[PDB]
């Protein structure tokens, strides 16, 4: 319409935020509709900016801010409907569901003492794993890049040697954000000529707490793996 | 297609889809009354409107209100969307059926199970209307052609028809011939549930479950509380309509017409669903999946839906021809139903399906292929499986039932499938219900070549030969000898920039851009499996971005035009008055406003008078400088 709104979410530090335009190419201030609060997850959306008022030819940037430490919803990976509504100069609108909400992000780096950690490892929530195998580049700067994309650590090397082949299982540690901890251990078989590795063929275990999220977990480090049309 | 959600509960008496929403709202005689707008698979809301059974569910006619009955005998409307009630009287000593709403001095209709239904002015307050003619527990009640005029289903074993007025029920009238209603061979009788020679018609076949008019018509489809469902026709009044309607095991609770289709769905008690015509008629085929209990069966009046309803419980079944075919002529788009109409290019108001002597989404398609003119196409319909169909192929000048065999635009022949091969001028043609090879020079082609007979894949689908080769494979029109493989993949149709050379390539889910043949030069993946974008000639990449249409890239540049409407996806480009589409609907015809080609030119050379002079600025819906303007 002329009313053209555009959005994207920017999240920009900690805060999601809602880059609206809502350009009334209107031919007036025409009429607005209605808009709903609500709890969210760790986070509660929780800004409008008031008006409803189509200024004619106009654009508007409405900015929503979210809070973003609060307001429990378990409907994860958010993907949880939301209004906009025909309330007013409006006969529909839109009412979405997200989807664009996941964790690659959300946890940092974490670390741990080995011997313990080991047990540990075997302790954990077991009740994950997916697969690293394939790939554009070696795990050097692959690994660099998966490590950035996720923000999350690699807790230790033994220097056997990442580069001759290794044939070196690297274990990765990682806490988020509303602080569950993610364990790793994924033995990889890493490029080098006719030596091994533009593959895998290298496991991903995966633990974390629910399955549910934990798995999951292993695809969208999946979908992180890789670098292609999206 | 899919039925995307179901689990069995409710014992549902009354039931409604929206005739604008895909919801359902449902009333159970668990007293239960439930919106669900059943979209996002969700329930708004939910009372069980009291202690007692819950019957009845009506619509208010505007766009999201209930307006509701119960046990309680009230007529309460109460919008979901406002959560709140309206105007509220309660009901007499039975629950409320049907409802309208009208307006000379915003004014009110009601419709109900017992007694009396009255009409009622809080404005100028005068009587616009009184019913009487009814009694007591009202199965099905209804708007009759005239919506205001109306039937009533009961179970005091009567039906009533009545007339209204503005000042309480007569007709003046004096003209006609005989009736139909009452006056020649057949017709069926008078029931008791008011008092006028209107039409009270006789509503015992052990009580009637379910009333249903014929809109202009005075057809009755009916529930009924016999095996026996008959069927009357008051626009006819048939003898063998005497018809009852028949299990296997007992009953026929409801069997209904569906708005849109000349049929009659039935539903029954031996765990089943039963299959009727209605547009030559006759019991095709029993269905049975459970459910030895049930009262209602219902297809949308938005229709975009179908379902029924159950004891035990419910289901909900969404139809789709996933992917299907296609024709381009001059700055228009072709379509043919996955699940909807036309929307066959151009725009005007909400949605339209693009309904033109070049129908696209209706017939009963197998394939459609463009034989290019600006003026021709060639479809096969009878579709499916069978020896051979018909083709009959059409001119954009006036298309037909099977146009002209005279005509070279207009031929039609038996033949089962006709599909495109690589190398692009053999085809292959399916004459026989295997592989006929169709090769002709021409792509108002027709023809018919057995040899290359070449089974080991036995009639099924592909389009540059994949019966799922997983390869696009190239011949001529015999051969026992591949000329050549390549692998690559189809959504099992390849795209031509118009007519037959698109080097643009449309997988199933992704979908590949090429210039002609394999060079692949990006590929592309999404993630939603349900749209698309578009390709203006060959590989011209626009995408599809919300409430924004873009420009994937030209030149070295990227794009946004114009902005979206709301869920749409490029389908692919029909000239400069531009085509979208979102799948068949939330569509446009669109002035254009291209961006970026322009740019990476004249960035290229420098040149900025154009967005200058559009006066275009953004660098931020999210960003939007990141194209490279970042860079």
């Amino acid at each position: 319409d002329p009313v053209y709104a555009e959005a994207y979410v920017h999240v920009n530090q900690y805060d999601i935020v809602l880059d609206v335009l809502v350009v009334n190419q209107t031919s007036d201030t025409l009429q607005n509709c209605t808009l709903e609060l609500a709890t969210l997850g760790d986070l509660k959306l929780v800004e409008k900016p008031s008006p409803l008022t189509l200024a004619p030819h106009d654009f508007a940037n409405i900015k929503a801010n979210v809070k973003v430490a609060s307001t429990e919803n378990g409907i994860i990976f958010g993907n949880i409907v939301y209004d906009v509504s025909g309330a007013a100069s409006d006969r529909n609108c839109v009412v979405l569901s997200d989807i664009h909400i996941d964790i690659m992000d959300y946890i940092q780096p974490a670390t741990c003492t080995d011997a313990e950690f080991r047990q540990m490892w075997a302790e954990f929530e077991w009740e994950n794993k997916v697969t690293v195998n394939t790939n554009m580049t070696d795990l050097n700067d692959y690994l660099q890049h998966i490590l950035k994309s996720t923000n999350m650590k690699c807790l230790t090397p033994e220097k056997a040697l990442s580069g001759y082949c290794g044939f070196m299982a690297a274990n990765l540690y990682a806490r988020s954000i509303f602080g569950e901890d993610a364990l790793a251990n994924v033995s990889i078989e890493k490029p080098v000529h006719q030596g091994p590795d533009a593959a895998v063929t290298g496991h991903i275990r995966i633990r974390a707490k629910s399955q549910g999220m934990a798995l999951s977990l292993g695809d969208k480090i999946n979908l992180s793996q890789k670098k292609t049309s999206l | 297609m899919l039925t995307k959600f179901e689990t069995k509960s409710a014992r549902v008496k009354g039931l409604s889809f929206h005739p604008k929403r895909p919801w359902i709202l449902t009333s159970l005689h668990n007293g239960v009354i439930q919106l669900w707008d059943y979209r996002m698979c969700t329930l708004i809301d939910k009372f069980d409107e009291h202690d007692g059974p819950v019957r009845g569910i009506d619509f208010h006619k505007q766009q999201p209100l209930f307006v509701s009955g119960g046990d309680d005998y009230k007529i309460k409307v109460w919008n979901y969307k406002l959560r709140r009630c309206l105007f509220t009287l309660l009901g007499h000593l039975d629950y409320i059926r049907t409802t309208f709403f009208h307006h000379e001095y915003p004014w009110i209709l009601s419709a109900s199970d017992d007694q009396t239904i009255r009409v009622w002015n809080w404005q100028s307050r005068t009587c616009v209307c009184v019913l009487t003619g009814h009694n007591h527990y009202v199965m099905c009640a209804q708007f009759h052609p005239s919506e205001d005029l109306v039937v009533s289903a009961s179970l005091d074993q009567t039906v009533r028809v009545w007339d209204i007025s503005g000042l309480r029920k007569k007709n003046l009238s004096p003209g006609a011939v005989e009736s139909d209603v009452r006056g020649i061979t057949g017709v069926d009788l008078f029931g008791t549930t008011d008092a006028v020679v209107k039409h009270v018609l006789e509503g015992h076949d052990r009580g009637v479950n379910w009333a249903a008019f014929h809109p202009t018509m005075p057809l009755i489809v009916s529930g009924a509380d016999d095996r026996q469902v008959k069927i009357w026709r008051m626009n006819e009044s048939k003898a063998w309509e005497v018809d009852t309607c028949r299990g296997h095991y007992n009953n026929v609770s409801c069997a209904v017409f569906h708005p849109r289709q000349e049929l009659i769905l039935s539903n029954s008690e031996d765990k089943s669903i039963r299959v009727w015509d209605m547009s030559k008629r006759t019991g095709v085929q029993t269905f049975r999946r459970d459910h030895d209990r049930f009262w209602v069966l219902a297809a949308h009046p938005n229709l975009n839906l179908f379902a029924a309803g159950h004891d035990g419980g419910m289901i909900v079944f969404k139809l789709e021809r996933e992917r299907p075919a296609y024709a381009v002529h001059g700055n228009m788009l072709h379509y043919v139903k996955d699940r909807f109409l036309r929307q066959l290019d151009f725009n005007s108001s909400k949605d339209v399906a693009v309904m033109q002597l070049r129908s696209g989404s209706k017939f009963p398609v197998f394939n459609m292929s463009y034989n290019p003119a600006e003026n021709a196409v060639l479809l096969c319909t009878r579709a499916s499986n069978l020896e051979n169909s018909t083709y009959d192929l059409y001119t954009i000048p006036k298309d037909a039932d099977s146009q002209n065999p005279d005509a070279p635009e207009g031929k039609r022949s038996s033949g089962l499938t006709a599909v495109w091969v690589a190398r692009n001028r053999f085809a292959v043609l399916d004459r026989m219900h295997s592989l006929l090879i169709k090769n002709l020079k021409n792509e108002i082609t027709k023809k018919i070549q057995v040899p290359n007979c070449d089974e080991i894949f036995y009639a099924g689908t592909g389009n540059l030969l994949l019966r799922d080769a997983d390869s696009i494979t190239l011949f001529d029109v015999q051969q026992k000898r591949t000329l050549a493989s390549v692998k690559i993949s189809k959504v099992k149709y390849v795209i031509w920039s118009a007519d037959m050379s698109h080097v643009a390539l449309l997988a199933k889910h992704a979908i590949v851009i090429c210039n002609r043949k394999l060079d692949a030069l990006c590929n592309i993946h999404e993630n939603i499996r349900v749209k698309s974008g578009a390709w203006d000639e060959s590989g011209v990449f626009i995408y599809t971005t919300s409430n924004h249409i873009k420009y994937a890239v030209t030149t070295g540049d990227h794009g946004i035009i114009r902005t979206l409407d709301l869920p749409i996806y490029v389908t692919r480009v029909k000239g400069n008055n531009v085509y979208c589409l979102d799948r068949e609907c939330r569509p446009r015809v669109l002035t254009i406003d291209p961006t970026e080609f322009k740019f990476k030119l004249a960035l290229i050379n420098r040149k900025y008078d154009e967005v200058l002079h559009m006066v275009r600025n953004a660098k931020l819906v999210g960003q939007s400088i990141i194209a490279y303007l970042q860079k």
